[PDB]
Order: structure tokens, then C-alpha cells, then sequence
DNA sequence: CAGCCCTTTTATAGCC
DNA sequence: GGCTATAAAAGGGCTG
């Protein structure tokens, strides 16, 4: 049960391509939640899961519950639901999550440059520190502004593009994107470049 | 309002009871479908038939046990109400009905701080009572220590307390988080 | 074979 | 609309 258990886990970890650091926490959990468990008649692999998803985190390099579950075969439900049994079983929280917490990664999966990544990142954290989007999941936020910034680029990439490696769709992309278009012109780094300038980005 | 009571000015407006009662006789939901008519019996998904009235606009799950359900008032009294009316339509089935043990088992309530709310400062502070992950709910689910009601809060002040079995725990979990709400509110 | 799930309500709200 | 989330009862169901 535990061992067949690591047996997945480090399945799970090479698919996504996990180092160590993780992969070897996420055991350490996942034989705490056996010991101090009461996670009954949960999947022994929906608490391996959730644990190679507490661990990221907890790693300060956390990937969606959608990344994890595209690995897994347990729903986002269920790594969502022992996620939040298992944090209060073993007494222990997290970091909340950000906008510059996906940009290293999205990005590179989107294949875009250094300079796309670090304005989707300063267009994110302002979109946040003017309150732009409210009540927006920061992945969404972050899906959004990696529109923007590659937009304004020359390496542009698609909602469907974005929202594909981000893990959200268009239409959500687009609701953050047209609530920070709007202010686009603060929310640049400065020295940006622009293969299309500000009063040229789609509006959306 | 009532200062003494409500310190914040707001009183929260209940919005669905939960209340069982033993109707002792035991049923027959195969006939109380047919003629019910009000009800809806499927075998097939609920094991209960599932009747429903205008007024107070409420919902019943019942059982061939005697034990029913009722939900939706959005107040005891009607809870307890609307539960009367129900025995008396199996009774008026013929059926023994008798209103055993009645009781209230959840109040759900809601509310507005009228100010937006600073989620994660909250979730922050208030690690130990906090669970808010914009990406299995849009709501910050609190669990507060006593009582043992649970809030969500939003980032728009509007707030929903459930869990309580007596309306006043549901005030005093109000007036328990109000004081944290308003020191989070957005600047 | 303790443990969750189904079903019904209600407020609330972002994402699909 | 649907999903996700919270509490609560009822009795049967599916189960790790």
C-alpha cells in the first residue's frame, strides 16, 4: 500500500519532470499521512497525489492541481479534497500561490523569451498591486498577463495557446485580460520593447 | 437593529432551516407517490419521496420509517410549520401520523460587511482557521473555534454562516469575525 | 466494515 | 445552465 504507493509517486514526479527535492518529500508525507493519517478510505494514490502537490509547494515551486492531476488519474476533486484533509491531519498550511509563481514555467512551455517573461510577470504582480482583477484566480491573472506581455512582443501565443499550457480557457483568459487592458500602458515594465504597442493590443 | 446584541450593526438574515421529525408511522412510498401528487418518488436516484408545498416554499425528504426532513423555511417556526403541514398530508393519506421528536439541525445565514475584503491578509492571519484556494472555491471557507460554525467569507463582504442548530450561534460567529473582516477590508 | 458517498435546501461566487 | 465549496438530517449504497 505505501510502497506500491512510492512505486506511483515516483511515476507521477519523472512525468512532470520532479527533481529529488520534492519527489523525496512527497514520500516523507505520504508516510506521515499513515502514521498520523485518518485518511480512511481515501485512494492510497489520492493521498500520494495530493502529497506530490502539498510538497511542491511547500518546495516554494507549487504546479496547478490541474498539472498534477494530468499525471495522476484521481480527479482535481479528490487531490483537492485529501490536499485539504492532509494539511490539517499533519497540522500544517501553505503559501497562498501568485502570479510570478507560473510565469517560469507557463512561459517556458509557451517557448517565449526572457523578456516576455519578465513583463507578463510585472504586468501581473501590478495588475494585483492596482486591483485590477478583484477576485480572479491567480493563474488566471497570470494566464492573462502572459497575453498581454507576449502580445506586445513579437513571440505571441493564443488564448487557446496560453490558456492550454496555463490549464484555464480562453473565455477566463480573456475576462482578466479586458479587466487589465485597460490600464496596459501602467503595467508594462518601462523598458519594454513592443513589436505592437499599447494602442495596437487587441482589446479584446 | 440592537447594539447590545449585533455590536456590528448588521444581523444576519437566515436563508434555509434544516429540521427532522419522526412521523412514527411507518410508510408506504409507493402509494403516498400516486396520490400525493405534490411529491415525486424515484426508487431509482432517492430512496425518499420528495414532496414539496407553497408556503412556507419548503422541501421534504420522506422516509418509509416515518422520519422526514424538511428544508428551505428560512425559519424555524416555519421550519417546524411547514413540517406540520407535511404530517398532516400523509396523515390526511392515512397514515398514523404523529410529530415525534421534531428538531432544528442546521441554520444557514447569510450577510453583507458592505466593504471588500482583503482575502489573503485574512487567510494569512488566520492560518490556523483559514483554508482559501482560489482554485477549488472563489470563497475563503473559515472554521471558527466557538462556535463551531463555518463562514466564507468573500472578497466582497458578502458573507454565508452555516453549521448552527440554534440561531444565536450564528450571530455569535458574526460578531466573532466581524472585528477580523473590518481589519482586513480593502484599503 | 468504518467511511465516504447519493439526495434536498440556501446564501455566495469564479471558472467551464 | 453546469461545476467547485459549507453545514445539516434521513437510509441505502459502494468500499478501501
Amino acid at each position: 500500500a505505501m510502497m506500491n504507493a512510492f512505486k506511483e509517486i515516483t511515476t507521477m514526479a519523472d512525468r512532470i519532470n520532479l527533481p529529488r527535492n520534492k519527489v523525496d518529500r512527497t514520500n516523507n508525507l505520504f508516510r506521515q499521512a499513515y502514521e498520523q493519517k485518518s485518511l480512511k478510505g481515501r485512494a492510497n494514490d489520492a493521498i500520494a497525489s495530493a502529497c506530490l502537490y502539498i510538497a511542491c509547494r511547500q518546495e516554494g515551486v507549487p504546479r496547478t492541481f490541474k498539472e498534477i492531476c494530468a499525471v495522476s488519474r484521481i480527479s482535481k476533486k479528490e487531490i483537492g479534497r485529501c490536499f485539504k484533509l492532509i494539511l490539517k491531519a499533519l497540522e500544517t498550511s501553505v503559501d497562498l500561490i501568485t502570479t510570478g509563481d507560473f510565469m517560469s514555467r507557463f512561459c517556458s512551455n509557451l517557448c517565449l523569451p526572457k523578456q516576455v517573461q519578465m513583463a507578463a510577470t510585472h504586468i501581473a504582480r501590478k495588475a494585483v498591486e492596482l486591483d485590477l482583477v478583484p477576485g480572479r484566480s491567480p493563474i488566471s491573472v497570470a494566464a492573462a498577463a502572459i497575453y498581454m506581455a507576449s502580445q506586445a512582443s513579437a513571440e505571441k501565443r493564443t488564448q487557446k495557446e496560453i490558456g492550454d499550457i496555463a490549464g484555464v480557457a480562453d473565455v477566463t483568459i480573456r475576462q482578466s485580460y479586458r479587466l487589465i487592458y485597460p490600464r496596459a500602458p501602467d503595467l508594462f515594465p518601462t523598458d519594454f520593447k513592443f513589436d505592437t504597442p499599447v494602442d495596437k493590443l487587441p482589446q479584446l | 437593529v440592537d447594539l447590545s446584541k449585533h455590536p456590528s450593526g448588521i444581523v444576519p438574515t437566515l436563508q434555509n432551516i434544516v429540521s427532522t421529525v419522526n412521523l412514527d408511522c411507518k410508510l408506504d412510498l409507493k402509494a403516498i407517490a400516486l396520490q400525493a401528487r405534490n411529491a415525486e418518488y424515484n426508487p431509482k436516484r432517492f430512496a425518499a419521496v420528495i414532496m414539496r408545498i407553497r408556503e412556507p416554499k419548503t422541501t421534504a425528504l420522506i422516509f418509509a420509517s416515518g422520519k422526514m426532513v424538511c428544508t428551505g423555511a428560512k425559519s424555524e417556526d416555519f421550519s417546524k410549520m411547514a413540517a406540520r403541514k407535511y404530517a398532516r398530508i400523509v396523515q390526511k393519506l392515512g397514515f398514523p401520523a404523529k410529530f415525534k421528536d421534531f428538531k432544528i439541525q442546521n441554520i444557514v445565514g447569510s450577510c453583507d460587511v458592505k466593504f471588500p475584503i482583503r482575502l489573503e491578509g485574512l487567510a494569512y492571519s488566520h492560518a490556523a482557521f483559514s483554508s482559501y484556494e482560489p482554485e477549488l472555491f472563489p470563497g475563503l471557507i473559515y472554521r471558527m473555534k466557538v462556535p463551531k460554525i463555518v463562514l466564507l467569507i468573500f472578497v466582497s463582504g458578502k458573507i454565508v454562516i452555516t453549521g448552527a442548530k440554534m440561531r444565536d450561534e450564528t450571530y455569535k460567529a458574526f460578531e466573532n469575525i466581524y472585528p477580523v473582516l473590518s481589519e482586513f477590508r480593502k484599503i
